[PDB]
């Protein structure tokens, strides 16, 4: 995995996660309303992942939630036709929870990954320099 | 309803930033 590889630049590791979030597919034979109703449980689960310290899965899942209600679901064949009482509360939740939480998780992931990347590169540098010294000696 | 669609559309750029 890209996101797990400490040698990979922190920005690419985070992008791999948001890419996985974006991959969510809309089933055109599920009524749009079911997606809106499911939003509550998706939010609950993303919160639980975060509280477990599973910030990668929390970040992926907020990205899915956002991708769904912002990008994919409005393209559903029955979307424009659908009467969705939940839409207002979903907009509110996107603003209150999903966006700011995902943004905060992004910052946290970047920070952790940067620490890992820095420490790794420092170790590998010292090792590579040692090898370069030894290849000179011989 | 117009105002909700309009709110969703205004978050497109913010999603773009999230994915950056």
């Amino acid at each position: 995995s890209d996101h797990g590889d400490v040698s990979l630049p922190p920005e690419d590791r985070v992008r791999a996660l948001s890419q996985l979030g974006s991959a969510v597919e809309v089933n055109e034979d599920i009524p749009p309303r079911r997606y809106f109703r499911s939003g509550v449980e998706i939010i609950r689960m993303a919160s639980i992942y975060s509280e477990e310290g599973n910030i990668e899965h929390a970040f992926i899942l907020y990205n899915k939630y956002i991708t769904l209600f912002i990008e994919k679901l409005p393209k559903h064949r029955d979307y424009k036709s659908a009467v969705i009482p939940e839409k207002k509360d979903t907009v509110k939740k996107l603003k209150e929870i999903a966006f700011p939480k995902a943004e905060e998780l992004k910052a946290e992931l970047l920070k952790r990954y940067t620490k890992e990347y820095t420490e790794y590169n420092e170790e590998k540098k010292k090792e590579a320099e040692e090898l370069a010294r030894n290849m000179a000696i011989q | 309803e117009e105002e909700e669609e309009e709110a969703l559309e205004a978050m497109q750029s913010r999603l773009a930033t999230l994915r950056s």
